[PDB]
């Protein structure tokens, strides 16, 4: 049936170039209006641009923040939509969705040029735009104290600081600990580097003897830091 | 769809036409009645409709300026339709020369009465509407 | 954003809620409503005068007036806790389309709980490393929304802060974290540093030194 | 059982109405076009609502001399051409608005004089032309 | 089917009164518009008057020459139409026809009040209006001469003069002669009395001896004149 | 007489003729065409825009223009020799209806023939009776239309005249008669009295006088 798949996102330094592609199937692709819509991380959806259909001469309209830098096109034979991103700004980070764009105009209340809607979407494709190169993480210990003990339970953790790019995967005692563990979503610092935490909650009595180890893992730089936490 | 922009523009113009068609096909009818039944008696049928249209469109200049935003549709059918079909500059022009070719006091009285009265009707409308909810 | 929404709004289960979008173009053009869960694609929910595409349950209904439009959710369900976006023209008569800010719907399906916050100073290692990172971990609260502020001797520290978004734990309560970055000279030449969590008014505030 | 005299009178009036409906639904349309497309091009003396007034004056002035010295036709067509076409094409109201839109004083009186005297010389043109060409 | 029969015509002196009746059948009488139309002798048809139908309140319109003197009415129960002729002038002589009056109005070309037509007619009924009383005819002979002989045939006749009312019936030799005979339509004189001729054409040799007799007959005055025609001198 | 027809008009057999009615009302109202034979009732033949009632042959057709109406007879037949009347309103917008003068159609289906005239003076009886009637018998002519005039010493005698309408004889030719009434003093104190028949121009004139 109707399928749209985006492709070609990833890393790119500011000022670079990239081509996002949308393989389309399950409907008359040769006539459907198409629209790009991107979501920056932790933001709302933003309409990028829309190429028209055959009746309109394949006109394309662009969002102002993008006009002059992005170019939309289409291969009705290969059944694919293209977004060419040139001279990139870090703003353009985020996921990118191609969407089949239905057109609407009620005859009596209408006002040209109607209003377009977006019935069918792809799942996205992540474009990251930062100058930061690859980098392993410094792993520092979050050591329990009386401010971390909760009468019968205490919480200790691992700060996985300054790394790039996502993701890191923390575990504990080589995957022995499941209960107690919550590894957080990583925050990103203005250094262009990420830092998450992981924390396990465990007996307040087991402190001072029992062996607690977190096993960080960062495939993008092939690092593997293992660390013990003790009061 | 065969240039969507143009399809929608033309359909919108078709609504805005239907508008004027109905507004004018009522406004004219009213004037036809008042003229045929009240011109046999400075013909006052074609003057009644002019004064009335002046009053209406003068009520609505102050209205569609301080009370807009509701719809352009009804603006158009009420102004350039109703108050164009009810009004006329032609049936007033015929009788003036019908007094001229006959031979000049009532041919100028027609001019003055028509113009100044249908203007004071616009004045009536404007000040009525703006005073009503000032 | 000519299209304007209220950023967040909630509703109890099986009740009814309405998200309202506003803007100039909305008087002359209709809208379209899109549901959006994290990772998952946007879902068209409604558009135009009265068009609800097939599959979208009957409970979703669009509305339009003056310069406003609204999505009506009748009979709230936990699988509606999502983001919702209006979409229309930017100005009256433009081919350019535009989305609203979006509205975060919480479907109150759990009783409210207080944030338990645990605060770590730097470690002797990181201080040896010439770095200093304070860690503030907020767990076991509901709903998933919190305000964090850092105080240096009870003064505002608006720089060096980075705060994560609450994620569902295992007990269906949420949890978030906040990292305050300082030079060790700043950290030693102050008497106190405090992480301050505000959840539904409640100001829990823990302090390290 | 509806009285033949009245049936026939009202049917005749219905045809004479249909007449005016068509004549005016064309005459108005023409003026709408000329005004919307040609009023933006001078606020002190809007020429769309003046073009339609001059044109209607010319037409009904052609037809006063015509439908007075040329019968054997029908009041049907007379009516739809006079109190329909030249009533829908013409207007006294859209000319009245802009005069006070200038009042609220040199171009507000220029509007008066130009409109009146010119749409009268259009009737003169029409009568002239028709009675002279076929005298 | 559709039948209309008029009744009640005849003789009436000037100033008199008479009622002509039209028995109607074979259609919805109770709603049909009805019209009288009379033809004077040797004249064209003249619309007299028309009574409307139920929708119009039984209005009646009259010809100008008749208005004030004639009255049209109807019995929708007896299914008859009535024309009452009062204070009669000799003009009103002639046959009288009731006619079912269809109504017509084409929507496009029409003009009120349309135009009525006359689909179904009666046979008529003769109203004569003259002061002349009854009177037998004087019968004088049209005697053959050399102005009447046609070489082999000659024409002789009978003048049936000054009688009233119509008709007389001439024959010849008590109906023996058929061939040769032509009896004319009678003319009417300003005396209010008629006069016809009859003429038979016969051998120009048969004059001088053979017996030619015409047998006039006038039932309205019960006269019966028989006369011989013989050459003059 | 607001509706006007030409009084008589003929046509040869199998030909086509048109009777024309005229009047002001005819511009604003339609007509109706009626056939009328002697003794026989009028026959509706047509009315309105284009209405030919059932039974009326297809060859009858009505027409309307400016101020004129017309009945068209296509393919003349001998059974159309009749009178024809238009009928409409008297004026524009009146409920009063009105007929035209009528038009006498001759269907020329026999060859023309000359009038044979036979003229009788009074008789010694009628003269004894103090009356005087001259009799003029016109026979054996076609078509049925004749003009009679009486001359007293070749002077006009426009009073005392009465003339019958031509009736079909036995040989399908027509015949008419004319009676001139005089006092016997007039009849004896003149030298001549003449009956004058004009048939298709032909002036046959027979004359009698005190024998």
């Amino acid at each position: 049936e109707v399928r749209l798949v985006e492709s070609g996102g990833g890393l790119v330094k500011p000022g670079g170039s990239l081509r996002l592609s949308c393989s389309a199937s399950g409907f008359d692709f040769d006539n459907a209006w198409m629209t790009w819509v991107r979501q920056p991380p932790g933001k709302g959806l933003e309409w990028v641009g829309r190429i028209t259909g055959p009746g309109e001469g394949w006109s394309v309209d662009y969002a102002e923040s993008v006009k002059g830098r992005f170019t939309i096109s289409r291969d009705n034979t290969k059944n694919t939509l293209y977004l060419e991103m040139n001279n990139v700004r870090t703003e353009d980070t985020g996921y990118y969705f191609c969407a089949r764009t239905g057109k609407y105009y009620d005859f009596w209340s209408g006002y040209p040029p109607g209003e377009e809607y977006f019935q069918d979407w792809g799942q996205g494709t992540l474009v990251i735009v930062s100058s930061a190169s690859t980098k392993g993480p410094s792993v520092f210990p979050l050591a329990p104290s009386s401010k971390s003990t909760s009468g019968g339970t205490a919480a200790l953790g691992c700060l996985v600081k300054d790394y790039f790019p996502e993701p890191v995967t923390v575990s504990w005692n080589s995957g022995a600990l499941t209960s107690g563990v919550h590894t957080f979503p990583a925050v990103l610092q203005s250094s262009g580097l990420y830092s998450l935490s992981s924390v396990v909650t465990v007996p307040s009595s087991s402190l001072g003897t029992q062996t607690y180890i977190c096993n960080v893992n960062h495939k993008p730089s092939n690092t593997k830091v293992d660390k013990k936490v003790e009061p | 769809l065969w240039n969507w922009f143009d399809i929608t523009n033309w359909l919108w113009y078709i609504k805005s036409l239907f508008a004027v068609i109905i507004g004018g096909s009522v406004g004219c009818t009213l004037r036809w009645l008042l003229s045929t039944k009240f011109n046999s008696l400075l013909p006052p049928g074609t003057l009644v409709v002019n004064l009335l249209a002046g009053l209406i469109i003068g009520t609505m200049l102050a209205y569609f300026l301080r009370q807009p935003h509701l719809d352009p549709f009804w603006k158009l059918m009420i102004t350039t339709g109703l108050c164009g079909g009810l009004s006329t500059f032609s049936t007033f022009s015929v009788e003036v020369f019908a007094l001229l070719q006959a031979g000049y006091i009532w041919a100028l009285t027609s001019v003055l009465v028509h113009v100044i009265g249908s203007l004071i009707m616009t004045a009536l409308g404007f000040f009525i509407i703006t005073i009503l909810f000032a | 954003s000519e299209l304007t929404q209220d950023p967040a709004v909630s509703v109890a289960l099986k009740q009814t809620v309405t998200i309202t979008c506003r803007g100039d173009s909305l008087r002359s053009h209709y809208a379209s409503w899109y549901q959006k869960k994290p990772g998952q694609a946007p879902v068209l929910l409604f558009y135009g005068k009265n068009n609800r595409p097939s599959g979208i349950p009957d409970r979703f209904s669009g509305s339009a007036s003056g310069n406003r439009a609204s999505l009506t959710i009748t009979g709230a369900q936990a699988e509606d806790e999502a983001d919702y976006y209006c979409s229309s023209r930017d100005k009256s008569g433009s081919r350019l389309s535009v989305f609203g800010g979006g509205t975060k719907l919480t479907v109150l399906s759990q009783p409210k709980a207080a944030p338990s916050v645990t605060l770590f100073p730097p470690s002797s290692e990181e201080l040896q490393a010439n770095k200093a990172t304070l860690v503030c971990l907020i767990s076991d609260f509901y709903p998933g929304a919190v305000t964090v502020a850092w105080k240096a001797d009870s003064s505002p520290v608006k720089a060096g802060v980075e705060t994560t978004t609450p994620s569902k734990q295992s007990n269906n309560k949420y949890a978030a974290s906040s990292y305050l970055s300082l030079t060790p000279e700043q950290w030693k030449s102050h008497r106190s540093y405090s992480c301050q969590v505000t959840h539904e008014g409640s100001t829990v505030e823990k302090t390290v030194a």
